[PDB]
RNA sequence: AGGA
């Protein structure tokens, strides 16, 4: 539900890189492990945050007021 | 050239890699535990809401808002508020941030780390910027609003230290290795055929050499020569979360000093 | 519950911070608490008269050794028995720098640095020796295990001078809360409140040791050789052969009954016999193949955690399945599933389960583990009922 | 070979059929 | 799934063919060969339990059909497809299992008690419940700030919707002796 | 709810001295010193150093429960060699060999080119 | 919510046990603890 | 205040029994037939192979805390390549004139047995261990 | 068996319970919230009459 | 709780310059016991950890599904080839020392749940409050501030 | 209806 900033485990930065993400797979059609890694993310603990994440916010906004 | 050498091995715009020979471990570890913790920085501290028609609460919003990273470059030109003598906050002990952003479009409109307006007088000081490493110069990612979904905050950066809270952490993790061949016995490994074969060589291995077999263990042996990596994440430039580091430890010594003296 | 009079017991106040009572990790056992989220119970007296019967009779170091079976109900248990085996072998020694830490970590320290073991080429010091800076002055101890020698060729027993380790591994017979235990007799001889004060000694060394000597497990720790799974998978298979032969033998009506036995009772009775008899022959065969270096082998030699038949299960075979004593029964009309023929007496049919956790389980292994499963927590939760009005 | 015998894998597209049709509360519903 | 003697070709074969498969997949993409077309086209079937006491089942259907005419040591030891007279397969053995069960990842390596601890756990976790959570007005509600699919997961979980509405975090751990805490 | 302020771990509290300095009475020429608001960073550096020190008999450090930042630092030392001495000496050769780091790291620094 | 609305309860020789004719039909592992273990059975 | 027993051997068996860092030695005296020796050692400080000339000394001194460096600034009574301390735990009587002593040093253990040195070796807890070649 | 043999109590407390190798055999850790909330009744006495002056 | 039957309550939180580490600078989010598994056989929490370990790296969703042709061997071909030791296990060094930890742990995200049972809304004290009427001894439950 |  919504990006986190900040990988938990190491504290890097995490919140820019998921628009970017989203492109990587749709616009130039590559695999999560490529994508990921593209964006600098190359410890474990940076990659599940982006990888594992869930954007729920998306649904929530389908609703009126 | 002195006492303990330095020798980088690649730098960057956040990543140090380097030698760290003629030293301690009890302070090459000391200096790894200061850059973590304690180097200041500058932080969203203080969240005043005015408007929330979004999906977030108050105090999600709130909790990212301090994660976003800040200009700490002259965190030092800074008062930490406890030291200032005001009513709450100023200008000598802090940065006022402001947040406005509403849905006019019909698509999804979204709220970035840009979106963040110094309100504050930075008495000619690089600090309070909003960290942008970001591509298409947005930075975090803070929320997404509909259409009449609106948001109105005041924020209070203050000085302060990762032991405090993490969102003051001026690095991201610390690499750190010494001894890439086991010549030490600082580790004993666990196998199931051979030790040499299961267990992956370090890249650190090609600055050092082999042990060869034909040699009786050195007991005498000392640990020196640290390989290590600083990453930083954009309030202090990554030499600076060296030097910074540096520099607070030597600070930390320095009061037991002074303790000592006013005993 | 309370089923204990040690399951309330006087303690020391001490006001700390965060939300939770904190206790020592050797009161642990007379409670029966863990820490997966239990919650106990605090009652303060309020005259100087019930404090006096609180600190006089329920003081926990008073209750250290128990009438209930002669013997201490508190021991050193699990990281700081599982480090106390790993500080005390042969094989350990440490090195000035963390010998001195080591030393003013016990509370009670003479000031006096021994003289290590070894005195050039660099000085260093015997788990052994230093774990003996917590064994008090006057302790003596003797202990014989299997075949110990006067020269403990093995690590073997255990052979305390004068509050001094002269051999041994210290490990759940020697510090655990055991009858010839050094607990019983650092009670009996030196006092409860010097025995309670041991335990905690015991743990602040053997703590700070582990916490930067380091301890773990994995799926590594589960893996046997290939010859010796080559050699757990054949013995199964001759088990299953020894079967089929009393199976055809059987049904040939060649089997002669036992004195006071069905032809069937005595024909099943074998085929249980030589499907355990396998289960314990290849879990044997594990627990050979692990290195002193399994962290599973570890802590069953420490006594920690874990027995025999756990590395058995986790890596060998976990074996056949039993409802009411009598294997896997026919549900269904003479089958256990519809996946079978009808009259299947075969190991498989009847709830043999042939593979390792570490391997997985078959779908029919699977169900029937779960018929065995669910029959224990049948009979937890029926018995702990009985049990409770027993003891009313 | 529009009639060649089914892998272990396909049971998968299967057992999707049987929800997008049934669902999981199935039998309450009905 | 029906399995008939009746095959032209060889031997007694599962009805449900690679043809039936793609077909289904087509109407998958669209998101016409429905459920109800292979319980119509007679190719799957409904069995009660009175009906299971005279039926004979296989559990994999190509590791269960033709028979033989090396041998991974790391594979779990599997039995035999000896049986000729098998009227039905096995769509998943995995599908005995009910919704709590199949959060669990690899339960044929767990002790069954530990299986029937977890089923029960899950009930007493936390995460998103329903999207329009905040529009509800429940006496009592707990929501995770920061939902996480899990790394492992099962087929089942694709059915239940878990890795679209999750109960945990992926939570880095070491399995060690530290502070003794 | 029962949790202390995270500012306690490096914030002196009232009337708080960084420096307990007490005689050890267990041996001759031995001290007991408890820093205040100060953890391992700080704790295993002074102690290591102080180990280097010829004259320096023992030196060990302890931080005897998690939930305080505090330390206990035993010195002891040659007779006649005071123990505060050797804190001032192990202190002061920290900052020297930080001083060179600092300098060596700017000068190897500037010379890079990223 | 799902696990729930998919829940059996068996009121009032041996019910709590895994029968062999449950397979496929009921979870075989879950169950409750205590009073009810065997009896809550779940589809 | 003296030395205690002094005599050169010669390695059967050097055996490291499950142990990684220690091996327990089996030595004859070259001079008494009479006289034999089981000790371990700390092989990765000082190795030890089969048929090696090692001169076994013992000595009582050369009892308050330890102190660490100024051996090269005081008298170093080692011209030994490996030093151990330890204590006399058994006095074993095999018979006639022989005598069997026992000595733990911090875990590893020492059984010497000859028969003339019994107005010597003492059941002290202070008793050093020197050994060189 | 309800109201005699057993009985609801003042003076009692309860919480989650956690280890801890720091705190010694016959020690109990107690929450500071727990501690200023129980009490024991001290009679004002010359021994403690300062003392308890100023915890008042 | 893990998916495991593995409960357990925080004891200690610890900051991450007191954690272990690995040299690539990872330090983990919880640590659990090693006596917590002998016992309880639970040896997919294990092979969860590893297939998550290279899920993690790969960027594959991690089949770990019940009757299935994966295996620990196979997992452990997977993690050599990102370069790690095929059992998981990680070499860590002590962080308030430095200094390497002469044992390896088994390191790699494993999912873990919250429950819904925290201390704040267990914990109750009590010392003179609300009585019953009939029997006038002290209310019960922690709500009615009860004894 | 849940908790050890
Ligand atoms: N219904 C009940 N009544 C009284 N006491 C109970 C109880 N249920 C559980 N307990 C207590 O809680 C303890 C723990 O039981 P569980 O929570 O199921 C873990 P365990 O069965 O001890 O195995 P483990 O230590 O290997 O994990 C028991 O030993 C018992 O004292
Ligand atoms: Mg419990
Ligand atoms: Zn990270
Ligand atoms: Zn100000």
């Amino acid at each position: 539900m919504i990006v986190p900033v900040r990988c938990f485990s190491c504290g890097k930065v995490v919140g820019d890189k998921w628009e970017s993400y989203l492109n990587l797979l749709q616009e130039d059609e590559l695999d999560e492990g490529t994508a990921l890694s593209r964006l600098g993310l190359k410890r474990y603990c940076c990659r599940r945050m982006i990888l594992t994440h869930v954007d729920l916010i998306e649904k929530f906004l389908r609703y009126n007021p | 050239e002195e006492g303990p050498q330095v020798k980088i091995r690649e730098a960057s715009k956040d990543n140090v890699d380097f030698i760290l020979s003629n030293v301690d471990l009890a302070m090459a570890n000391s200096l790894r535990r200061v850059m973590i913790a304690e180097i200041p920085t500058l932080a969203i501290d203080s969240v005043e809401v005015e408007t929330n028609t979004t999906v977030l609460a108050d105090e999600f919003i709130a909790h990212r808002l301090g994660l976003i990273p800040l200009q700490s470059m002259d965190i030092e030109q800074l008062e930490y508020s406890r030291d200032c003598f005001c009513e709450d906050h100023c200008d000598k002990c802090s940065v006022v941030l402001t947040l406005q952003a509403f849905g006019e479009s019909e698509s999804t409109t979204n709220v970035y780390s840009k979106d963040l307006v110094i309100v504050s007088n930075l008495m000619g000081r690089n600090i309070g910027h909003p960290i942008i490493q970001d591509k298409e110069g947005n930075g975090v990612l803070i929320c997404k609003l509909r259409k009449g979904q609106e948001l109105k905050l005041t924020c209070v950066a203050k000085k302060g230290i990762a032991k405090e809270h993490a969102k003051w952490g001026p690095a991201a993790a610390i690499e750190f290795e010494y001894d890439p061949w086991n010549k030490l016995k600082h580790t004993d490994y666990w196998y199931e055929q051979d030790s040499a074969k299961e267990w992956p060589q370090s890249k650190n291995c090609e600055y050092e050499d082999p042990p060869n077999e034909g040699d009786p263990f050195d007991y005498k042996a000392q640990a020196d020569t640290f390989y290590m990596n600083v990453e930083s994440v954009g309030s202090i430039p990554v030499d600076q979360v060296v030097v910074r580091g540096i520099d607070t430890l030597q600070k930390k010594v320095a009061s037991i000093l002074l303790a000592l003296t006013q005993m | 519950p309370s089923l204990h009079k040690m399951s309330m017991m006087a303690h020391r106040v001490k006001v700390i911070p965060y939300s939770t009572f904190r206790l020592n990790l050797s009161v642990t056992s007379p409670y029966n608490a863990d820490f997966d989220g239990d919650e106990m119970n605090l009652h303060v007296p309020q005259s100087e008269e019930t404090r006096a019967e609180l600190s006089q009779l329920c003081a926990v170091p008073l209750q250290i050794v128990s009438p209930q079976s002669n013997k201490p109900c508190m021991g050193i248990v699990q990281d700081t028995l599982c480090g106390i085996r790993k500080l005390t072998l042969r094989d350990t020694f440490i090195e000035l720098d963390q010998v001195l830490n080591m030393l003013y970590w016990v509370p009670d320290w003479d000031g006096v640095i021994p003289t290590p073991a070894i005195i050039k080429p660099k000085p260093l010091w015997s788990g052994k020796q230093i774990l003996s800076v917590a064994i008090p002055n006057g302790i003596h101890l003797q202990r014989f295990d299997e075949g110990t020698t006067l020269l403990s060729p093995k690590d073997n027993g255990m052979l305390i001078i004068d509050g001094q380790i002269i051999f041994g591994v210290v490990e759940k017979k020697t510090v655990g809360s055991s009858n010839g235990g050094l607990i019983h007799v650092v009670t009996r001889e030196k006092g409860p409140q010097v025995c309670a004060k041991l335990f905690g000694n015991i743990q602040k060394v053997v703590n700070f040791w582990l916490l930067h000597n380091g301890f773990s497990t994995g799926i590594g720790d589960t893996i046997a050789d290939g010859p010796t799974m080559r050699e757990i998978t054949e013995t199964i298979a001759e088990a299953k052969k020894k079967v089929l032969d009393v199976t055809k033998e059987a049904q040939a009506n060649l089997l002669t009954a036992k004195h006071g036995m069905t032809l069937r009772e005595s024909f099943e009775d074998n085929v249980v016999r030589f499907l355990n008899e396998a289960r314990d022959k290849a879990g044997r065969l594990a627990e050979v193949n692990l290195k002193d270096l399994n962290n599973v082998k570890q802590m069953v030699m420490a006594g920690s955690k874990g027995s025999f038949i756990n590395i058995a299960q986790m890596s060998a075979c976990v074996g056949q399945q039993s409802v009411e004593g009598k294997r896997i029964a026919f549900g269904f009309v003479d089958r256990t599933l519809p996946h079978f023929s009808k009259d299947d007496y075969s190991p498989e049919s009847k709830g043999f389960v042939e593979n390792s956790y570490l391997r997985g389980l078959t779908p029919q292994e699977f169900f029937f583990h779960a018929m065995g499963g669910r029959e224990g927590l049948i009979d937890t939760a029926v018995k702990t009922a009985e049990t409770g009005y027993i003891q009313r | 070979d529009e009639s060649a015998p089914i892998t272990a894998e396909d049971s998968w597209a299967v057992i999707s059929a049987f929800f997008r049709e049934k669902g999981l509360v199935s039998q309450q519903l009905d | 799934f029906i399995v008939e003697d009746d095959e032209s070709l060889g031997h007694k074969e599962l009805k449900v063919r690679k043809g039936h498969i793609a077909k289904l997949m087509a109407t998958e993409y669209q998101d016409e060969y429905t459920w109800s077309s292979l319980l119509n086209e007679g190719l799957v079937e409904y069995i009660d339990a009175e009906e299971e006491e005279s039926i004979l089942i296989a559990m994999q259907p190509e590791d269960l059909e033709p028979a033989e005419a090396d041998v991974d040591p790391a594979k779990r030891i599997r039995v035999s497809h000896h049986a000729t007279t098998f009227t039905h397969c096995e769509i998943h053995p995995s599908m005995i299992l009910g919704v709590a069960a199949s959060i669990i990842p690899f339960p044929d390596h767990n002790q069954s008690p530990r299986n029937t601890y977890q089923s029960a756990m899950g009930k007493q976790a936390m995460g998103v419940f329903l999207t329009n959570y905040n529009v509800r007005m429940d006496t009592m509600a707990n929501i995770l700030y920061y939902p996480q699919k899990p790394l492992g997961t099962t087929r089942a979980m694709e059915y239940l919707k878990f890795r679209e509405l999750p109960a945990g975090q992926n939570a880095i751990v070491a399995i060690a002796c530290y502070s003794g805490y | 709810m029962n949790a202390p302020d995270r500012f306690e771990l490096f914030l002196l509290g009232e009337g708080e001295s960084k420096l307990k300095i007490d005689p050890d009475t267990k041996a001759p020429n031995a001290v007991v010193i408890t820093f205040e608001k100060e953890d391992h960073t700080l704790g295993n550096l002074i102690r290591a150093e102080l180990l280097n020190d010829r004259k320096v008999l023992f030196a060990a450090y302890k931080v005897e429960h998690p939930f305080f930042a505090r330390f206990k630092l035993r010195i002891q030392t040659t007779e006649g060699y005071d123990p505060k001495d050797a804190l001032k000496n192990a202190c002061n050769s920290i900052i020297n060999k930080l001083g060179a780091l600092k300098t060596n790291f700017e000068t190897e620094w500037n010379l890079q080119t990223l | 919510t799902l696990s729930h609305l998919r829940r059996t309860n068996t009121p009032i020789a041996k019910p709590r046990q895994l029968h062999n004719t449950h397979w496929g039909l009921v979870c075989p592992a879950e169950t409750p603890e205590g009073q009810a273990c065997g009896l809550v059975k779940n589809l | 205040s003296n030395t205690l027993f002094d005599d050169i051997f010669q390695v059967s068996e050097v055996d490291p029994g499950r142990y990684n860092k220690v091996c327990r030695i089996e030595a004859a005296s070259t001079t008494q037939d009479q006289c034999k020796l089981t000790l371990d050692i700390n092989v990765e400080l000082f190795p030890v192979a089969a048929q090696d000339s090692l001169t076994v000394t013992i000595a009582s001194s050369l009892t308050r805390s330890w102190r660490p460096p100024q051996a090269g600034d005081r008298s170093l009574a080692d011209d030994y390549d490996y030093v151990m301390y330890g204590t006399a735990y058994k006095f074993e009587e095999v018979s006639k004139d022989l005598i069997a002593v026992y000595y733990s040093f911090g875990g590893l253990l020492m059984r010497l047995e000859g028969n003339y040195r019994n107005l010597n070796n003492l059941k002290q807890e202070n008793a050093y261990l020197l050994i060189r070649r | 068996r309800g109201n005699l043999m057993g009985k609801r109590v003042d003076f009692s407390a309860r919480t989650v319970i956690s280890g801890d190798p720091n705190l010694e055999l016959d020690q109990v850790g107690v929450p500071k919230s727990i501690a200023k909330t129980l009490t024991y009744p001290e009679v004002v006495t010359p021994y403690n009459i300062d003392r308890l002056t100023q915890l008042v | 709780a893990s998916r495991h039957g593995q409960k357990g309550t925080i004891g200690i939180t610890y900051r991450r310059e007191d954690m272990p580490f690995t040299a690539e600078g990872i330090v983990p989010d919880l640590i659990i016991n090693p006596h917590a598994i002998p016992s309880r056989m639970t040896v997919a929490h294990l092979i969860e950890c590893l297939l998550s370990k290279v899920a993690a790296l790969s960027g594959n969703e991690g089949d770990a599904s019940p009757f299935t042709d994966i295996t620990v061997e196979g997992i452990s071909k997977l993690l050599r080839e990102h370069g790690y030791q095929s059992r998981g296990f990680e070499v860590m060094y002590n962080g308030h020392t430095g200094k390497k930890l002469m044992a390896q742990i088994f390191f790699g995200p494993t999912y873990y749940q919250r429950l819904r049972h925290m201390v704040d809304d267990k914990i109750h004290a009590r010392a003179r409050g609300p009585m019953q009427v009939l029997t006038r001894q002290p209310v019960e439950g922690r709500s009615r501030d009860g004894g």
